[PDB]
């Protein structure tokens, strides 16, 4: 696709795409493994209305 | 509508030309078209 | 193939639906809607309740839970639905806004944002300073919760290719209760090109307010539109003269009398004072006094009807109009369908 | 009605009516038309027979009073006549010639300053199309729940009466009339 | 004997399909105001004394 | 339903009467179906455990309820300050026991 | 504007002498009043046969009341066959520029804003009527904005008087005059009132400040120099210092939460200053001289680009 | 006009006009044209029609005003030698104080909101 | 279309009537308690 912005011309790319998942039942798996670093800080906030 | 590619190798031609706007009833789809319509490819 | 120019804009699908409305609908933007409460604390007449916006405005925010985004024109036209003509189309332009779009309890969006627009008007922020034009979809990728809009805001509709090599093109698709013309209904039958005009309706009482939003496809130029526009809405300019000052307070009765320039500039017996002797007591107090009274009157924006602004052209030799019905999912909408319209916008006019 | 045009008013008109610039010259016989009307309003309302008095719309008002002090008979009321204080029942009668009463059943309008009329929800009779004040030939009489009168002239014209504070029936001249002219809820 | 109005009189042009603010209209006859007699009650010969 | 017991312990209709009940004092301040506090943009953590209209939506089947927490949409967001609600534009696969 | 512009034909009939075909090709660049969009119109349409009201002759003022309603085109060029125009709504060409030719006593600067004039002066109303057909070609004045704001005010207030000098214009030091006619009753109250509405609505109950400030300007005028300057010789609020010392109301309604003088001002600038678009039309063209010259003479072609 | 305010609101972001040593007298010869030509013009109109503020604030000149609105209904003062330069003066200020704008603003890969320093895309009307 | 003219009504539309004097002491207005009705 062009199409020119801003003196330049954009040339954007698209490419359309499909996914079939042909398992006939669980075929993938995620483990947890190890924990990184905490994002809240475990502490006392306390909530206001 | 109908199939357009269909229409492009017909199997047979008519011979008389009739202004089809008049007899519209007899028809399931009709669609009239100016020079080119857009929805046609 | 001719030159259009695109946009493209990630837009919260709060109020507008690209899965449910297909290519070629017109969008409204607005603008941040944290401003909204201080205008209208600000610009608002005296002897109205200037918060009442904010209450109006909160309980959508307080609805869409169960940043400023974008509103399709057919949502826009079915929030307003409850005000039309042909009743039957109306009720079902709401038809299907409550059966398509993804989400769940529409109906109390509708039952509010028209709400909403029944609080811009008596808080006197008046809606076509807040929605702004936007192009009509050419295509859209969604999720949830958003989507990417990529729309045209100038050049013809009938050039940007859409992304489906199937159908790659688009046509302008609005309900059939806001496509009014003015060459059927004002004798001018004639072949020429035909503008279009987006045309807001107030109507200013205590607390019954409208709207109405329409599509205005006609041969006139913005320079004279403005007794056209006066012809349908006779009533409506005088209702708002006469309805619509409500609560500001008289001085009653005649504190002003005469003004007496005309009858005292023709005698020579009458006392002066040159530019040396103003603004001093001892030679500005023997003049006249006046002390004019101005409350309680109708000020102009406080007598407003209507109010435009361009769309753009067809510039064929006779506009091609269609009347079909195209489906949407289940339900199906009378809807007219324009041909060939090329995207020109232009400022809002007050018709004050 | 002598309490409420006692001192010399000036009747704002109640309705929402628009009129004709030649529509001005009737109205302008409706005051010189207006203290005769006002005498043929208590003539005609004296001279109906008693037993027929009790069809009227002020009758089946009084009855309607009485019992909360059940349904009065026939079901004339409508089922919304005891929600709010709007909702009036009128009567119907002439301006010109002999002033009679022109109802078959009494007329119920729902109102609402100024305020809009409306019908409600129910072999024929002509009268029964017309809002009160909206044509030339109607006076009309409305009462309500709390038995505050209206008396509106055509085009809109009208001013409140209470009625209720001159009313003077004894408690068990009351009951002797409630258990007559009504029936008990089921 | 003219009622007052602070309004002299408008001009409303009205299509027939945008009719908003449904207020009534004050009908008057077609005869004329001469015919539309003033109202009489006869008086009975007789008194109910 | 406290006529009943509970699912969790037997023996007992519930641990708390002021927070299981219907029109409970724990009720009336975080359902989404109330709204006291949707306005504030800060998360209330005990958002998912009240709102009785979120647990009746979802289904029962466990073959997919199991796949569906592995890439759940969590409520909070990482890059807020103190920790706020999520705007409706950020998703986040974060996966849920609770 | 289109992407190959928009070219319109005005049909020319078969029956037309050579002492008239031979002067029309002195119409390179004129102004055509259109009443459509259409491709294809006739010369019927396009002279002042089509411009006739039903039994009542036009006069100057109404004249404009009739331009508005149409559409002003320019013609690009005289064929033998047809007349090729151009209008100025839709799209100029494909640069956008229009040539264009003066009919106007008046020199053009650039950045000028040109609106349109009947011709209403004295020795200029020649218009090229044609005998074969009976048709008469009024091509108005093409004029600078300041001009046509003030042209538009002289032939208003000349009816004024005729109700119960002014001719007088002055452009670069020359002295021009117009025409003094009998105007009719109609189209007088339609600009009488097209005043008084534009001119009422710029009242606002923040006005009641603004003029207060009155009597501080005519002592403010006796110490600068720019003020004196601008109230006017032949002014009228002088006239209103020396007899009249208003003072404002004392209080407001709700005197906190608005602006009074804000509101008076945003309804000044979208009713008064708007003013000299609704009286005359759109200034939709200036001149934009690439190369030529900087001030295009009167008789001269000068390049157009557009202009809100 | 005070001197003989400064919040604004755009995009839920507050501004301040106010930081007004020179800026209020480089601003001088504007005020002194927008003060004048508003109060020539409500005394022309004050003597055409000499009783626009001494009718009643709501029942006489709410009358005068929808007659006015309606199509269908028909020593010296320099009063007229007014009237055409009031004209002169009120129609130069609308050009200059409409501000007319050049540039639309369509954004395109990139960010919807245009920050303070950024390079924004500009189309014209065509 | 249609067209007329048109006369708004306003709550300050009122109306006055004239009584003559011996209006009010009327035989009908001024009843008993009991009369020979």
């Amino acid at each position: 696709a062009r199409h020119e912005t801003g003196g330049g011309v954009n040339f954007t790319l698209t490419q359309p795409r499909g996914n079939v998942d042909l398992g006939v039942g669980y075929t993938a798996v995620v483990a947890t493994a190890t924990v990184r670093n905490p994002v809240t800080d475990m502490g006392n906030l306390p909530q206001n209305f | 509508g109908y199939r357009y590619a269909a229409a492009m190798v017909p199997t047979g031609s008519l011979l008389s030309t009739i202004e089809v706007a008049s007899h519209r009833r007899l028809f399931d789809f009709f669609s009239r078209v100016r020079s080119d319509a857009n929805s046609l490819y | 193939s001719p030159r259009h120019h695109l946009t493209r804009q990630v837009i919260l699908t709060d109020l507008c639906q690209p899965n449910a409305d297909r290519a070629g609908t017109l969008l409204l933007a607005l603008r941040h809607p944290a401003d909204l409460p201080h205008l209208a604390h600000q610009r608002a007449p005296p002897g109205r309740q200037t918060e009442r916006l904010g209450e109006a405005w909160g309980q959508l925010m307080e609805a869409t839970a169960l940043r400023a985004g974008l509103v399709s024109f057919n949502f826009l036209v079915a929030a307003c639905a409850a005000s039309y003509d042909a009743r039957d189309a109306a009720d079902a332009v709401r038809a299907h806004v409550t059966a398509n779009y993804r989400g769940t309890r529409v109906g109390a969006r509708l039952d509010r944002f028209s709400e909403c627009l029944r609080a811009m008007v008596h808080t006197h922020v008046f809606p076509h300073e807040v929605m702004r034009f936007f192009g009509g979809l050419v295509s859209w990728v969604t999720q949830d919760e958003l989507a990417s809009v990529t729309a045209v805001c100038a050049g013809p509709q009938e050039a940007a290719h859409t992304g489906h090599p199937g159908r790659p093109r688009s046509a302008v698709i609005l309900p059939a209760c806001a496509f009014v013309d003015l060459d059927a209904e004002l004798g001018l039958g004639g072949p020429g090109a035909a503008f279009l005009y987006l045309v807001f309706t107030y109507r200013q009482r205590r607390d019954q307010e409208l709207c109405c939003v329409y599509v205005i496809k006609s041969q006139l130029p913005p320079r004279g539109l403005e007794p056209a526009l006066e012809r349908l809405f006779g009533r409506l300019r005088i209702t708002n003269t006469i309805h619509g000052t409500e609560d500001m307070t008289p001085p009653a009765p005649n504190r002003n009398p005469d003004f007496p320039l005309a009858g005292l500039a023709a005698n020579p017996q009458t006392p002066r004072c040159s530019a040396g002797q103003v603004t001093n007591p001892q030679f500005a107090d023997r003049l006249y006094r006046w002390q004019p009274d101005l409350r309680g009157r109708p000020t102009a924006r406080t007598c407003t009807y209507a109010a435009f602004a361009e769309l753009g052209m067809m510039p064929e030799d006779s506009p091609r109009c269609l009347h079909r019905t195209e489906r949407f999912g289940a339900v199906s909408v009378p809807v007219v369908i324009l041909e060939g319209v090329v995207w020109r916008p232009g400022e809002w006019r007050a018709c004050a | 009605i002598r309490a409420a045009l006692q001192g010399g008013p000036r009747i704002s008109q109640r309705l929402r009516y628009d009129f004709g610039p030649d529509q001005r010259a009737w109205l302008g016989e409706v005051t010189r038309r207006f203290p005769i009307l006002l005498e043929n309003l208590m003539r005609a309302v004296e001279g109906t027979a008693p037993d027929a008095f009790f069809h009227t719309a002020y009758a089946l008002a009084v009855l309607a009073h009485l019992g909360g002090r059940v349904v009065p008979l026939g079901d004339d009321l409508p089922a919304r006549f005891a929600d709010s204080d709007g909702h009036y029942v009128f009567d119907y009668y002439s301006t010109s010639g002999d002033t009679l009463r022109l109802n078959n059943r009494p007329i119920a309008v729902a109102m609402d300053e100024q305020s809009k009329c409306r019908f409600m929800e129910a072999p024929r009779r002509v009268c029964e199309q017309y809002l009160p004040g909206e044509s030339y030939a109607y006076l009309c009489l409305g009462f309500n729940r709390r038995l505050c009168g209206i008396v509106v002239f055509p085009g809109g014209f009208a001013f409140t009466i209470n009625i209720a504070a001159y009313l003077s029936l004894s408690d068990p001249v009351a009951r002797a009339a409630v258990l007559r002219f009504c029936r008990k809820v089921s | 004997m003219d009622p007052y109005c602070p309004f002299d009189a408008l001009d409303v042009w009205e299509h027939r399909r945008f009719i908003v603010a449904d207020s009534r209209n004050f009908i008057t006859p077609e005869f004329p105001r001469d015919f539309w007699m003033s109202p009489v009650f006869n008086l009975p010969r007789e008194t109910a004394a | 339903d406290h006529g009943q017991s509970d699912p969790s312990r037997a023996f007992a209709a519930t641990a708390n009467p002021w927070a299981s009940q219907r029109f409970s004092y724990g009720d009336l301040l975080y359902n989404g179906a109330y709204h006291l506090n949707g306005a504030s943009p800060v998360l209330s953590p005990c958002f998912k455990f009240f709102t009785s209209a979120d647990i009746a939506a979802k289904h029962r089947c466990l073959e997919r309820l199991i796949v569906e927490t592995g890439s759940a949409v969590s409520t909070a967001t990482a890059a807020s300050d103190v920790q706020f609600k999520r705007p409706p534009g950020c998703r986040e696969l974060v996966e849920d026991p609770c | 504007m289109l992407a190959d512009g928009f070219e319109t034909d005005i049909a020319i009939p078969s029956g037309i002498s050579r002492p008239d075909a031979a002067a029309l090709q002195r119409c390179e660049g004129r102004v055509v009043f259109l009443p459509t969009i259409r491709r294809q119109l006739t010369l019927a349409d396009v002279a002042h046969e089509s411009f006739v009201s039903g039994g009542v002759s036009p006069d100057t003022l109404g004249l404009l009341l009739a331009y508005r309603r149409r559409f002003p085109a320019v013609i690009t060029r005289v064929l033998p066959t047809r007349i090729v125009a151009c209008p100025l709504d839709v799209g100029l060409t494909h640069a956008g520029t229009v040539n264009l030719r003066n009919t106007s006593p008046v020199d053009l600067c650039n950045g000028d804003p040109i609106s349109l004039v009947p011709p209403v002066f004295e020795g200029q109303a020649t218009d090229v009527r044609l005998d074969s057909l009976d048709l008469t070609l009024r091509f108005p004045v093409p004029l600078p904005s300041p001009l046509a704001r003030e042209i538009v005010a002289r032939l208003v207030a000349r009816g004024i008087r005729d109700l119960n000098d002014l001719n007088v214009l002055y452009y670069n030091g020359s002295r021009l005059s117009l025409l003094a006619d009998v105007q009719q009753l109609g189209p007088v109250n339609a600009e009488l009132r097209s005043l008084v509405l534009n001119m009422v609505y710029s009242i606002t109950e923040g006005t009641t400040i603004i003029l207060t400030l009155i009597p501080r300007l005519f002592a403010l005028s006796a110490q600068d120099g720019y003020v004196n300057a601008l109230l006017q010789m032949q002014s009228v609020t002088r006239e209103a210092a020396q007899l009249i010392h208003p003072e404002a109301p004392a209080l407001m309604q709700d005197g906190e939460r608005r602006l009074p003088l804000y509101e008076a001002l945003v309804a000044w600038l979208t009713h008064a200053g708007q003013l000299g678009d609704t009286l005359a039309l759109a200034p939709v063209v200036r001149v934009c001289t690439f190369d030529g010259a900087a001030v295009v003479r009167s008789g001269d072609m000068a390049p157009v680009i557009r202009y809100p």
